[PDB]
C-alpha cells in the first residue's frame, strides 16, 4: 500500500507510517510495536554474502544460488516496501537500484525481485530473461504479481518471490512456455485465486547501462475468457518469436 | 558526521528485521 521514496536513512514520515499501519493489523498492536521501538539493544541480523558465479556452478546452481539469496534477503511483510522500483525508468536505473538493496540488505517483495534477479545474471549471456505478469481474482478483489521468466537451453524457468512458495521460482524442466504458465495457474488454484490475465515481456537485455526501458506487455492475455487450448496456441506462437528473436516492443 | 546515519540504519535494519519475523507469523496464523 506504501512505498519508501525518501533513501536510506528512511525519513520519520515513512517511518511511523511504517509501523502505525502495522499496530493496526497486528492483533497485538501497539503493545507489538511497543516492544520493538523501544528495545534497549536488538541483535544486528547477519547480511547474507551477495552471491558470486564460480565455475563449479552448472546454470542450475547458480540460479538456486541467486534465489536462496532472495529467499535470505525474506519476503517483505512489513506493509512498506523499501526500494522505489519505477517500472518504466531505463534498466540503468534499475539496475542501480538493483545494487542499491544488496547494499542496504533489506526484505524485498515481487517487483523488487524481479529487478534483482536481472542484475545478478546480467553477466550470463546464455540465460534470457522475460518478465511476467498476473492478475489474479480472490474473494472479492484483484491482486497483480509478476514474477522472472527464464529461458536456457532449450527449458523454461523463473525467479521471483512471493508470500507462496509456488508462485516464485521454478525449476528449469519447463519445455516450453505454456507448460510453465499453466504450472502458476495450477499453483494459483490451490489457494483459490483465479487468473484473469497474463501479461508477457521481452527478453531483457544483458548490458547493465542500457537506456531502454523493460517490455512488460508484449504479449496479453485475458485467459479467464478463453479455453486452454487457445491459451497454448498463442504462448506457444509468442514463445516462437521470442525465441527467433525478431520481436519489436509494443 | 555520516555516524549517526550508519547508525540510524543499523537500527532501522534490525526492527525492520523484527517486525518481519512477527508478520511472517502472523501471516500464517490468518491463513490457517
Amino acid at each position: 500500500f506504501h512505498v519508501n521514496k525518501s533513501g536510506f536513512p528512511i525519513d520519520s514520515h515513512t517511518w511511523e507510517r511504517m509501523w502505525m499501519h502495522v499496530a493496526k493489523v497486528h492483533p497485538k498492536g501497539g503493545e507489538m510495536v511497543g516492544a520493538i521501538r523501544n528495545a534497549a539493544f536488538l541483535a544486528k541480523p547477519s547480511i547474507p554474502q551477495v552471491p558470486n558465479y564460480r565455475l563449479s556452478m552448472t546454470i542450475p546452481d547458480w540460479l538456486q544460488a541467486i534465489q536462496n539469496y532472495m529467499k535470505t534477503l525474506q519476503y517483505n511483510h512489513t506493509g512498506t516496501q523499501f526500494f522505489e522500483i519505477r517500472k518504466m525508468r531505463p534498466l540503468s536505473g534499475l539496475m542501480e537500484t538493483a545494487k542499491e538493496m544488496t547494499r542496504e540488505s533489506l526484505p524485498i517483495k515481487c517487483l523488487e525481485a524481479v529487478i534483482l534477479g536481472i542484475y545478478l545474471t546480467n553477466g550470463q549471456p546464455s540465460i534470457e530473461r522475460f518478465p511476467i505478469s498476473f492478475k489474479t481474482y480472490f474473494s472479492g478483489n484483484y491482486f497483480h504479481h509478476v514474477v522472472l521468466g527464464i529461458y536456457c537451453n532449450g527449458r523454461y524457468g523463473s525467479l521471483g518471490m512471493s508470500r507462496r512458495a509456488e508462485l516464485m521460482d521454478k525449476p528449469l524442466t519447463f519445455r516450453t512456455l505454456s507448460d510453465l504458465i499453466f504450472d502458476f495457474e495450477d499453483s494459483y488454484k490451490k489457494y483459490l485465486h483465479t487468473v484473469k490475465k497474463v501479461k508477457i515481456g521481452l527478453y531483457v537485455p544483458h548490458e547493465p547501462h542500457s537506456f531502454q526501458p523493460i517490455e512488460w506487455k508484449q504479449l496479453v492475455l485475458n485467459v479467464s475468457k478463453m479455453l486452454r487450448a487457445d491459451i497454448r496456441k498463442e504462448l506457444e506462437k509468442y514463445a516462437r518469436d521470442m525465441r527467433m528473436k525478431i520481436l519489436k516492443p509494443a | 558526521q555520516k555516524s549517526a546515519q550508519q547508525e540510524l540504519k543499523q537500527r532501522q535494519r534490525a526492527e525492520i528485521y523484527a517486525l518481519n519475523r512477527v508478520m511472517t507469523e502472523l501471516e500464517q496464523q490468518q491463513f490457517d
